[PDB]
């Protein structure tokens, strides 16, 4: 789930 | 009456703002429950068994059908299957499906291509120690700022990796290879001679 870190820091 | 434990286990991960999907925090918890790095190949395999549409979320049907298909109502049964599934990736035809699945899984919905940085990251993941030229391949693409990767180029790079010699001599300069792969060879050939 590569994008999961960016999508958590963005939400 | 088997769906009982499964429905309950779904409720653990469902997005509070949308009951019909497992969201960002839900994916983080699901992974945490499995004691796995969200970004590991093991998570990718699970999504591939779930036939998941897009990274970082599961539909309520992706989770239920997938777990049902593997016959799992817990997170331990799932874990117990990992290796048997991860081994499942030795079959050439089964790995190809997994590999090609990775593209559509990784990209943004509604766009034809896959962004370079995501493609590299996913290549490092699936094609690590499968491909002698991975490191040089990623570098090649980064240096020339190809911003996007088409499906055709992704899918065929697999075939390329399988058959390419240490010296790249067996590569026919004519070929039916997508432009981007050919450019790579014309760049990479000197670097190995
Ligand atoms: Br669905």
């Amino acid at each position: 789930m590569i994008k999961l870190f960016s999508l958590k820091q963005q939400k | 009456g088997s769906k009982k434990k499964l429905e309950r286990l779904y409720g653990r991960y469902k997005d509070p703002q949308d009951e019909n999907k497992i969201g960002v925090d839900g994916i983080q918890q699901f992974c945490d429950d499995l004691s796995l790095d969200p970004a590991s190949i093991s998570v990718l395999v699970i999504a591939w068994k779930f036939r998941a549409a897009t990274q970082c979320e599961f539909s309520r049907k992706e989770f239920l059908d997938g777990m049902t298909e593997l016959g799992c109502d817990s997170m331990e049964k799932l874990k117990a299957l990992l290796p048997r599934l991860e081994q499942e990736l030795k079959d050439t035809a089964k790995f190809k499906d997994f590999y090609q699945f990775t593209f559509t899984f990784a990209k943004n919905p509604g766009q034809k291509g896959l962004d370079l940085e995501m493609a590299v990251a996913y290549w490092k993941l699936v094609l690590s120690g499968r491909f002698k030229f991975l490191d040089l391949w990623n570098t090649f693409l980064m240096e020339h700022h190809k911003r996007s990767i088409p499906r055709d180029t992704w899918n065929l790079l697999l075939d390329f990796g399988n058959m390419i010699a240490d010296d790249m001599s067996n590569y026919d300069e004519e070929g039916a290879w997508p432009v981007l792969i050919d450019d790579f060879v014309e760049y990479a050939r000197p670097v190995v001679t």
